[PDB]
RNA sequence: GGCGAAGGCGAAAACUUAGGCCAUUACUGACGCUUAGGCUUGAAAGUGUGGGGAGCAAAUAGGAUUAGAUACCCUAGUAGUCCACACCGUAAACGAUAGAUACUAGCUGUCGGGGCGAUCCCCUCGGUAGUGAAGUUAACACAUUAAGUAUCUCGCCUGG
């Protein structure tokens, strides 16, 4: 199925040769292909592994047989041209949706209001707004109604009343 | 706290969101609990798994520098 | 910590950094029951919670 | 007029009705609803005619094939319930059968007993007049 | 999710069914075969074992009730295929 | 009229987000300000019926005591009632072992009388520390039980401005079966007393007109001023 | 805080699988409860086999208080350990509480979704600590997150 792969190439090396060897490593996927030729540019490893003070970052997004990415996890991680093969799919805690996209107006609103950049408004980033209307769209309702009204007798004033005039 | 809970996506993944990671991660390369990060509970596990991957990914060190 | 050159500021943070390192090393420098091994952290969190809500 | 969370099919209507009545007596509830049951309709009607029961109404949803029945457990306007307690003689696992010769009074004769004898439900006292026995379902007062 | 839309829509017991006895038991047996293959491939999976026992016994009591409940609405899947 | 809506503008209101549904027939749902608000017409009718009942029973001229200090303004109002229309009162309330048994309070009033009579002679002639001690005993009298000076019996009606603030005044009175009038605010049943009043006094603008209308509903019996029964007189003031 | 048949679940990643939760105005026509019998796993310690043993480690060897220090103190130190096959079957496996059905005030909050709605506040349903009235009780105290009320079955106890 859908597969995004974050690549960790070995040590410090040229960008293009690493791109080519990462393509060769993606070839280890039997049919998980349709890659878009792109990369994340240069990003160094924040800590030396034992002599690797830096590396290069590449992203490969494509789709294919889900069973046939385990062999990639073997080959990329074993062969000394990829160190980490990070895979994205549903087994990792998922939340994606192809129809929840119409919520990026909230994205613009939060980018505006993650920190209030105007002197007039300096509200905390964790304070309410309250245009509230309380939409539900999920109730599990049943429309029970009365059709036969027998024995007219109801209980509405069920609060006690006692102890009349006392001397 | 995370922008993801403020937009609506119900999941995150390591798309090099390191900036917000630095808000959740102390300069000591250790993951602060849910209190500091500010996620509710779901984006909390999302950023937890992302930080653990970054540890594996060498995006963030375990402790070694 | 990793850096310390301030006269009076960084030492107080270094104190809690050392406390955190001790708490993190007091679960794998010596083998024990995982019960108390996690109970120490849970009790520390609980004590830090109720003192300041 | 359902209370909330419409009642599903219990192991037996009388047990669910008993739970509803005990909860109404305990947690200050007045009108309670139960699953559709002809015997429930009959017992509610006879309790109404007995004077210990308030209004009872059959209820239908968007459709008419399914049904339920609600009723106000008779409360006076001074927070007192007309029904103070119930007991079941016949049980789903043991339907005790008591012929006409086995119809005594209700704990002094003050209470009311109910039998499912031949068709519908009859009070043990009036069942003794028609020399009718049967399986006694409940004692109430 | 092995099968969710295959057997309950391609097979109609009555005029129309979205969930019934025999469509459910057919899907249940399809998942039974899938899970048996899975546990043969990986022998240390016991949650599947308990789920399979629950599924097959629920199918058995489904058929038992449908014996009297309907005249004949069960003679399409009362058997097992694992030999 | 009585219990008029000119008296109910912010009378309703209570603690934020803490309430039990034992209050069933008088409290309305609240989630806007979390301060539990209440319906008003039912309060008007109930308070008018209560006024009729209290005037009918006060035509017999029964003893009544003022015990409520939910807020400072309640104390000020009960002081006003005591200085205008009173027959007996207590400063704060019964402290326990004093209501269901008035022996401890009959001896209290007798000892107050005898202490005044005895201290009329103490003129700083034996020990100045001791006369300060006697003045301090008087001070403790006003604090704990300075109100019990003219009540020679058990009152037929006992005002309770809050069931959670009048623990002794409710419990000991309920040990016996004297009529008791109480409020019910946020976390109790409205059926713990004879006549039902779901009114409240925690709100700054409530207890003023509440206490005035309660006082002028009985003050007419003793041929004493009555200025909040059907008059347009009303107050809009904060608690003080 | 959630997912959890129990036992539990956290360096990650993924194949697969399972359980869900919310909502479906829906279908077989209630097609399900417990469990004789049968099936399954089972924390952990340890065992034969083959391999490994990095590390500590009983038993303890030696040593320190000691009236004794055999328990508690320190070092040396192997069985043990560890990987898989086969055997493990118990735990203070508990919720000191086997379940399933149906029903029953609330609240501070919060979690998963349906969510209007920067996030929100705010809820709908299930869950997650407490709460206190009915109810419950030998008391502990529980209470709609019952030790509450009724329906059906397996396990047990009749003083030590």
């Amino acid at each position: 199925m859908q597969y995004n792969i974050i690549l960790l190439v070995d040590g410090s090396l040229s960008l293009e040769q690493a791109n080519q060897v990462n393509e060769k490593q993606q070839q280890t996927l039997t049919n998980v292909e349709g890659l878009q030729t792109e990369y994340l540019g240069l990003k160094e490893l924040a800590y030396p592994i034992k002599k690797q003070l830096s590396a290069h970052y590449y992203r490969w997004k494509f789709s294919g047989d889900n069973q046939s990415t385990k062999d990639f996890k073997r080959t990329a991680n074993i062969n000394k041209q990829v160190l980490r093969e990070l895979i994205i799919n549903l087994e990792r805690e998922y939340g994606y949706l192809a129809s929840i996209n119409p919520k990026k107006q909230q994205l613009a609103l939060q980018k505006r209001a993650k920190y209030d950049e105007i002197i007039a408004r300096e509200n905390n980033p964790e304070n309410p707004d309250v245009p509230v209307t309380s939409g539900l769209a999920s109730t599990q309702p049943r429309l029970s109604r009365t059709e036969k009204a027998q024995k007219p007798k109801e209980e509405l004033w069920d609060v006690v009343q006692k102890m009349g005039n006392f001397d | 706290y995370c922008r993801f809970c403020a937009i609506g996506q119900l999941r995150i993944d390591l798309i090099d969101d390191l900036e917000a990671l630095k808000r959740f991660l102390s300069p000591y390369a250790k993951i602060n609990p849910r209190r500091i990060t500010g996620n509710c509970q779901m984006h909390q596990r999302h950023v937890a798994k992302a930080l653990k991957r970054a540890r594996y990914l060498a995006l963030v060190p375990f402790v070694k520098d | 910590e990793v850096k310390n050159d301030d006269l009076e500021l960084a030492l107080k943070k270094f104190k809690r950094v050392s406390l955190e390192i001790r708490r993190l090393a007091q679960r794998h420098e010596y083998h024990l029951r995982k019960g108390m091994r996690l109970r120490e952290k849970r009790k520390i969190a609980q004590k830090k919670r109720r003192k300041f809500r | 007029i359902t209370t909330t969370k419409p009642i599903k099919a219990h192991f037996d209507p009388v047990a669910d009705l008993l739970t509803k009545i005990n909860n109404a007596r305990k947690a200050k509830l007045m009108t309670v609803t139960t699953i559709a049951s002809k015997l429930k309709i009959a017992i509610l009607e006879i309790l109404v005619k007995e004077g210990y029961l308030a209004n009872f109404q059959v209820l239908e949803n968007k459709s008419k094939t399914k049904r339920i029945v609600t009723f106000n457990l008779k409360y006076t306007q001074r927070r007192i319930p007309s029904i103070n307690g119930v007991k079941q003689i016949s049980k789903p696992g043991l339907r005790i059968y008591r012929p006409f010769e086995k119809l005594p009074l209700v704990l002094n004769g003050l209470g009311i007993a109910i039998i499912s004898t031949s068709d519908g439900v009859m009070t043990d006292k009036v069942a003794r007049l028609k020399k009718i026995g049967g399986e006694i379902l409940a004692y109430v007062w | 999710q092995i099968d969710k839309n295959g057997i309950i829509k391609s097979a109609q017991l009555h005029d129309k069914d979205v969930g019934s006895i025999q469509v459910q038991v057919s899907l249940l047996t399809s998942q039974i075969k899938q899970l048996t293959d899975h546990l043969l491939a990986n022998k240390k999976d016991f949650i599947s074992k308990r789920g399979l026992y629950a599924k097959v016994s629920k199918r058995k009591r489904l058929l038992k009730y449908l014996k009297h409940n309907d005249l004949e609405a069960y003679r399409n899947l009362v058997k097992t295929l694992n030999l | 009229s009585l219990a008029k809506l000119g008296e109910m503008r912010t009378h309703v209101g209570m603690v934020k987000r803490y309430w039990n549904p034992k209050m069933g027939f008088f409290i309305e749902p609240e989630r806007k300000h979390n301060n539990d608000h209440f319906v008003l017409e039912l309060q008007r009718q109930s308070l008018q019926t209560a006024y009729n009942y209290v005037k009918e029973v006060a035509q017999n001229n029964g003893q009544i005591l003022f015990v409520g200090t939910k807020n400072d303004y309640v104390k000020k109002l009960v002081n006003n009632i005591a200085k205008r229309v009173d027959v007996a009162f207590i400063t704060q309330r019964w402290l326990g072992g004093t209501l269901t048994n008035f022996k401890t309070l009959s001896i209290s009033i007798n000892k107050l009388n005898k202490l005044v009579e005895k201290q009329a002679e103490n003129a700083a002639d034996l020990t100045k520390k001791e006369n300060l001690m006697l003045s301090r005993e008087i001070e403790r009298l006003e604090k704990f039980f300075g109100g019990v000076k003219s009540l020679k019996r058990l009152p037929n009606l006992l005002i309770v401005d809050d069931p959670v603030y009048e623990k002794n005044a409710v419990a000991e009175a309920n040990i016996l079966r004297i009529p008791v009038v109480a409020l019910c605010n946020t976390n109790t049943n409205p059926e713990l007393v004879d006549f039902i009043i779901p009114a409240n006094n925690h709100q700054p603008q409530s207890t003023c007109l509440l206490m005035n209308l309660l006082a002028d509903a009985v003050a007419e019996a003793k041929a004493m001023p009555t200025m909040f029964a059907y008059k347009p007189d009303e107050e809009i003031q904060i608690e003080i």
